[PDB]
RNA sequence: GGCUAAUCCCCCAUGUGGACCCGCCCCUUGGGGUGUGUCCAAAGGGCUUUGCCCGCUUCCGGAUGGGCCCGCGUCCCAUCAGCUAGUUGGUGGGGUAAUGGCCCACCAAGGCGACGACGGGUAGCCGGUCUGAGAGGAUGGCCGGCCACAGGGGCACUGAGACACGGGCCCCACUCCUACGGGAGGCAGCAGUUAGGAAUCUUCCGCAAUGGGCGCAAGCCUGACGGAGCGACGCCGCUUGGAGGAAGAAGCCCUUCGGGGUGUAAACUCCUGAACCCGGGACGAAACCCCCGACGAGGGGACUGACGGUACCGGGGUAAUAGCGCCGGCCAACUCCGUGCCAGCAGCCGCGGUAAUACGGAGGGCGCGAGCGUUACCCGGAUUCACUGGGCGUAAAGGGCGUGUAGGCGGCCUGGGGCGUCCCAUGUGAAAGACCACGGCUCAACCGUGGGGGAGCGUGGGAUACGCUCAGGCUAGACG
RNA sequence: GUUAA
RNA sequence: CCCUACAAGG
């Protein structure tokens, strides 16, 4: 399945910070605050000047890290966006975007992308009234991410909500924080994207 | 072992020994009227033919030489007769050619 | 349509048949040059009417004989020796490519 | 060339031979130890190289090699051949493939495991 | 005797404006003057004219070329700095409409000879018609 | 003879039949002599039968003969009504 | 040997019509009409029984299916160059539904071949599939189309149709039964056994649905089919947890012995609940039939589910599989010990000779994850058979030189034709697949509906610059 | 005599 | 085990 392993750990070798916890990666703690070089045991020694494919490799290693999708997902999403009309490397961070346990995340009905993941596995969410427990559900403009009535009372969720009051969302994102319920509005622009990426470097990845 | 359906041997055999009988009185007649009309014998040849003109469509009735083979026969038939009289005798019983 | 093809008659050694020599040019499949490719149809002359030369129409027909389902349908023009003989010729050349050859 | 000569003689497509004549072109092939030797690699290097000499179901009897340290094979010992050729020793062009057979996996392996026909050892 | 009436003409201005000539003389040919019609046109040349060389008809090619220029090699950019024969005697090369190429994305031209006659690859585009390809000019 | 009947293009648990004009002698799911109308015995879309009725009159006309399945579809389709 | 029925067989009649000979007309290969002569039909059964249903006869036409013929296209070897007697054509017969040396009689001496005959090798061919920027290369498993075969070879009978996988006859090999004379048999149907092999499944359920055969119908048959089973064989979706958590347990690995690493990882707290357990419980199935109506239209009624108590719903509910390859360069990822050209690694370059980031183990790391590797094969990269898109002075490559045959190629001007070439219209280009859109299974895989395609070939019409061909002229090439 | 630096 | 990691020599 997933990745289900240390996290932090991926963070540590990306260099930058990916947010994998949700809290805590906002403490004085993600690690990238106390050794923010790669990990094991020569992860402190002099760096040494990678390679134009090694670039790549992680800056993709990084796009998808963030997600937590396989290689396998990951790759049948980027040949989908290449094949589709338009600037691929925006078209597939749309699709990246769109997916169900992502947006979960962006509407902060859950704290992490992991996190969301769980939350629609387990069936406490729902799109346009029914169910969804696929994480990887594509997300259409339009639809209605909300928490299942059922679940509207799990204290994970009223937190969740509770630290939504006031909060901005994603400007492709619309949220009622009292009918714990979303909506995707539009796929967002490059420009509504601040991720430590350069896609770019991906889809050269995928042209070796 | 035993598909009863060899019923359908046994009757292509009946069959068989029908459509046999049937083109062998065909084909002795046709041979015996070209004969007669190879000689001049018009009036005793022409009634033959006829014979074998009837023998021949009556066997076209069923399967034993049902179609065009049908009407090929005739056609040869009345060919070979009128042609071997004509070099000779006259259409006499003209029981079967047209005038 | 019934095909109809325009060729020289380099045969009449057959009763009532001829043989007619058709060509025909067109771009070659992979290389473009236009390259002339050729054929020899037994075609039917009951009245015996054409002669060696002649450039005659042929054309689809019911067959007549094995290897001879073509009719002569008319002449073109005639007395075309020229075309005739680049076929004997060639024919000539070729008894000198084997272990039977002779003529340089 | 010219068109015409290529219209003429065209080109040649031309094929490969096969590094491999385990026939059908089969992925392995089976057969039986005839010999059980030791050879010498070349020029660069020296070793006593472990190759055996297997008389194959697809009527053929290649040398192929018997990687690893461990190694049980005898005269008669039935074993899988895959191909893959030995660098060193010219004419070994099959490998003997470990754990099928009456061919032992390799003991106490527990690295690259999976190469050399070796389980998995409990851990704790 | 030539075997190429029309590559010779395409080679005799390839060679002249290699060496800067002012004009350069080809046999004449009604063909090769309406081909010589189009460069004029399309500026790749100043312009041709009939003239008489030792009483033998021929087409004086006008060159030209762009300014003196700087640094080492002062030598002018050339206006014809491609031309090529694609059709030619055994191996000639015929286009429909759908298939006439589009020389360096226009800023070059084609030259077929159609039964509308000889056109540019633009004419020829234009009105409808493919052709023999006989050149490409840039 | 030739006949009207259905022809399997679903998909495991899941049939879509395509209402054909096939020679009788035919594999089911073989070439037909021409498509006429579809049906989809779940109607799991508000579009779960369809018919050329004027070609099916045509084909009836010339003596298709259909599956007596291929004729309650049609007939829920109008073919047969006379008004 | 005897008896007997019919929708079995035959004779006679009727002749709508049809078949055949001859004639004439139209048309043009044997197409249609017409006249005389001749020849040719038939079956009955059911009842809601004075009139309907099923069916039979002849003919014309429709529809579907098919036979035969022709143009073009269809692998390797020229270390296969000459092949041919039913051979090539004729006349007249035979045969067939039908043309034809398909077969025969007789006559003629022809037919084929370097544009590759003949011989040899290999191979079912397509729609497509894989790869590739394309051109192209490779391929033809599943599904759809065509062909061919049914233990090997030959053969015909029956029939609308076969020269017939579960029909027949003969020869051969083999198996079995024999009282030894003589018989029976053919899974390349489903499943299963065995042999060969690196390797390929259940002697399953059902006929409910779709489709087929027979029947007026009821209905019977259907290993076709619709399902279930087995195999990570492939593809897609899912899990093995989520949040908190120390300047950071222990163990283990490094160390300059200060400390660094595994690492928020664990422990532990809290939250959610794969599995499982209950209750409900499908769609796929509405016809045939029956009643009304007119056995029509239309309207009512009844029967029927293998999958399966499955999918899916609702309730309850446990923290609950991770492996494999790799870490000298190519190529992402480094240290310690062992070993000492040994043991061994290795795709290519190469590595091991006593401090090895390359061997073997360990710690750490990189990659991918119910997979990961390996071997084999195909395309790619390989413009490395070069059409797109290569070359030959010294790298592999100019023939030792000439003469000249076929072939390829061809100066300037005018005219005819319109073969090449170009243009328009139109027919064909099955479905599936591919592409786009939308839609159905919670997504996806999978699937449905719709849209758009073109080359090629046919047909009609058009153009004439170039190539071609014919005709005329020229003198710059050539020759004299 | 071999293989290395 | 002497040479230099070996082969060959003692
Ligand atoms: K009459
Ligand atoms: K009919
Ligand atoms: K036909
Ligand atoms: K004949
Ligand atoms: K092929
Ligand atoms: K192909
Ligand atoms: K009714
Ligand atoms: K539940
Ligand atoms: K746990
Ligand atoms: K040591
Ligand atoms: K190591
Ligand atoms: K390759
Ligand atoms: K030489
Ligand atoms: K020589
Ligand atoms: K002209
Ligand atoms: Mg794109
Ligand atoms: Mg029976
Ligand atoms: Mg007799
Ligand atoms: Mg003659
Ligand atoms: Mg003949
Ligand atoms: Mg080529
Ligand atoms: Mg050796
Ligand atoms: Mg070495
Ligand atoms: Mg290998
Ligand atoms: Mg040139
Ligand atoms: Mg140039
Ligand atoms: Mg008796
Ligand atoms: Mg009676
Ligand atoms: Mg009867
Ligand atoms: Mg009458
Ligand atoms: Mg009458
Ligand atoms: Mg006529
Ligand atoms: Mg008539
Ligand atoms: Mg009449
Ligand atoms: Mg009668
Ligand atoms: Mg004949
Ligand atoms: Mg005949
Ligand atoms: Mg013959
Ligand atoms: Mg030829
Ligand atoms: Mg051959
Ligand atoms: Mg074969
Ligand atoms: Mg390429
Ligand atoms: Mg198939
Ligand atoms: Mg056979
Ligand atoms: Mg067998
Ligand atoms: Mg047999
Ligand atoms: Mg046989
Ligand atoms: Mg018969
Ligand atoms: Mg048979
Ligand atoms: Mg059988
Ligand atoms: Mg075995
Ligand atoms: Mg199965
Ligand atoms: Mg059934
Ligand atoms: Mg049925
Ligand atoms: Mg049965
Ligand atoms: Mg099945
Ligand atoms: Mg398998
Ligand atoms: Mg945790
Ligand atoms: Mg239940
Ligand atoms: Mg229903
Ligand atoms: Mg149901
Ligand atoms: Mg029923
Ligand atoms: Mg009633
Ligand atoms: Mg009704
Ligand atoms: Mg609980
Ligand atoms: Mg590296
Ligand atoms: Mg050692
Ligand atoms: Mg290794
Ligand atoms: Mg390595
Ligand atoms: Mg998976
Ligand atoms: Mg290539
Ligand atoms: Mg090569
Ligand atoms: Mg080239
Ligand atoms: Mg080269
Ligand atoms: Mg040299
Ligand atoms: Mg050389
Ligand atoms: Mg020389
Ligand atoms: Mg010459
Ligand atoms: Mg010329
Ligand atoms: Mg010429
Ligand atoms: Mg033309
Ligand atoms: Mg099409
Ligand atoms: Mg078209
Ligand atoms: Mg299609
Ligand atoms: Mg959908
Ligand atoms: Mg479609
Ligand atoms: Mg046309
Ligand atoms: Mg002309
Ligand atoms: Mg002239
Ligand atoms: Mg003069
Ligand atoms: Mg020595
Ligand atoms: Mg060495
Ligand atoms: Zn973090």
């Amino acid at each position: 399945g997933r990745y289900i392993g240390p996290v932090c750990r991926l963070c540590r070798r990306e260099g930058v910070k990916l947010y994998l916890k949700g809290e805590r990666c906002y403490s004085p703690k993600c690690a990238m605050e106390r050794r923010p070089y790669p990990p094991g045991q020569h992860g402190q020694k002099r760096a040494r000047r990678p390679s134009d494919y090694a670039v790549r490799l992680r800056e993709k290693q990084k796009l998808r890290r963030i997600y937590g999708i396989s290689e396998r997902q990951f790759r049948n999403l980027f040949e989908e966006a290449s094949k589709k009309k338009g600037v691929t490397g925006s078209v597939f961070l749309g699709l990246l975007e769109s997916r169900l346990d992502n947006v979960v995340y962006r509407l902060g009905f859950a704290v992490s992308r992991r996190q969301a993941r769980q939350l629609v596995r387990h069936g406490h969410i729902t799109v346009n009234g029914r169910r969804v427990d696929l994480p990887s559900y594509r997300v259409r403009p339009g639809d209605e991410i909300a928490v299942a009535e059922k679940s509207r009372n799990l204290e994970l969720i009223r937190q969740n909500l509770e630290a939504m009051k006031g909060r901005k969302v994603g400007p492709w994102l619309s949220l009622d924080v009292e009918g714990m319920k979303g909506k995707f509005l539009r796929l967002p622009d490059r420009e509504d994207l601040a991720l430590p990426v350069n896609e770019q470097l991906v889809i050269e990845f995928y042209s070796r | 072992r035993n598909l009863s359906a060899l019923k359908r041997h046994r009757q292509s055999l009946k069959r068989r020994l029908r459509n046999k009988a049937k083109k062998s009185a065909i084909k002795t007649l046709s041979k015996k009227a070209i004969q007669l009309a190879q000689e001049g014998k018009a009036e005793e040849a022409l009634k033959i033919m006829r014979k074998a003109e009837s023998l021949i469509d009556k066997a076209a009735k069923g399967s034993t030489l049902h179609k065009n083979a049908a009407a090929r026969r005739k056609s040869r038939l009345m060919r070979k007769v009128r042609q071997l009289l004509e070099a000779a005798g006259a259409p006499l019983i003209g029981g079967g050619l047209s005038a | 349509p019934k095909k109809v093809l325009t060729g020289v008659v380099v045969s009449d050694k057959m009763q009532k048949t001829v043989t007619v020599l058709v060509e025909r040019q067109f771009p070659h499949p992979l290389y473009g040059k236009v390259i002339k490719r050729s054929k020899k149809y037994l075609a039917h002359d009951p009245e015996e009417k054409y002669k060696l030369g002649d450039v005659v129409e042929i054309i689809e027909s019911r067959p007549i004989s094995k290897r001879k389902r073509f009719r002569v349908l008319r002449l073109v023009e005639s007395g075309r020796m020229d075309l005739v003989e680049k076929y004997l010729i060639r024919r000539q050349n070729y008894e000198s490519l084997s272990k039977r050859g002779g003529k340089a | 060339p010219t068109i015409n000569q290529l219209v003429r003689k065209g080109r040649e497509k031309v094929r490969k031979k096969s590094k491999v004549p385990a026939l059908k072109g089969a992925p392995f092939r089976r057969g039986v130890c005839t010999v059980v030797r030791t050879v010498t690699p070349k020029k660069p290097n020296s070793a006593l190289r472990k190759v055996a000499k297997v008389r194959l179901t697809s009527g053929y009897e290649v040398t192929a090699y018997i990687p690893g340290e461990g190694h049980n094979l005898q005269e008669h010992s039935v074993v899988l051949i895959r191909g893959g050729r030995v660098k060193d020793l010219p004419g070994v062009r099959y490998h003997i493939v470990r754990g099928v057979y009456d061919a032992a996996g390799v003991k106490d392996r527990k690295k690259s495991r999976s190469k050399y026909g070796t389980k998995k050892p409990k851990e704790a | 005797m030539l075997t190429d009436p029309i590559a010779d003409m395409l080679t005799r201005i390839r060679n002249a404006t290699r060496v800067y000539k002012e004009s350069t003389d080809v046999p004449a040919s009604r063909f090769k003057e309406e081909i010589l019609r189009i460069l004029a046109r399309e500026g790749f040349i100043k312009g041709y004219e009939r003239v008489d060389v030792d009483g033998k008809p021929y087409l004086r090619v006008y060159l030209k070329y762009g300014p003196r220029r700087q640094g080492p090699d002062p030598r002018p950019e050339q206006v014809i700095h491609h031309i090529r024969r694609i059709s030619k005697p055994g191996r000639r090369v015929y286009v429909g409409v759908k298939e006439i190429p589009r020389v360096r994305r226009g800023l070059g031209i084609a030259i077929l000879s159609t039964s509308k006659g000889v056109l540019t690859d633009r004419e020829a585009r234009k009105l409808g018609v493919g052709g023999e390809l006989i050149c490409e000019v840039w | 003879m030739v006949k009207i009947r259905l022809a399997r293009f679903g998909s495991k648990h899941n049939p879509h039949y395509r209402i054909v004009v096939t020679d009788a002698r035919r594999k089911r799911d073989g070439k037909y002599i021409e498509k006429i109308g579809y049906y989809d015995p779940r109607k799991t879309t508000p579009d779960w039968l369809k018919v050329d009725v004027e070609r099916a009159r045509y084909w009836l006309s010339v003596g298709a003969q259909p599956t007596d399945t291929a004729r309650r579809l049609l007939r829920q389709a109008g073919v047969f009504r006379q008004e």
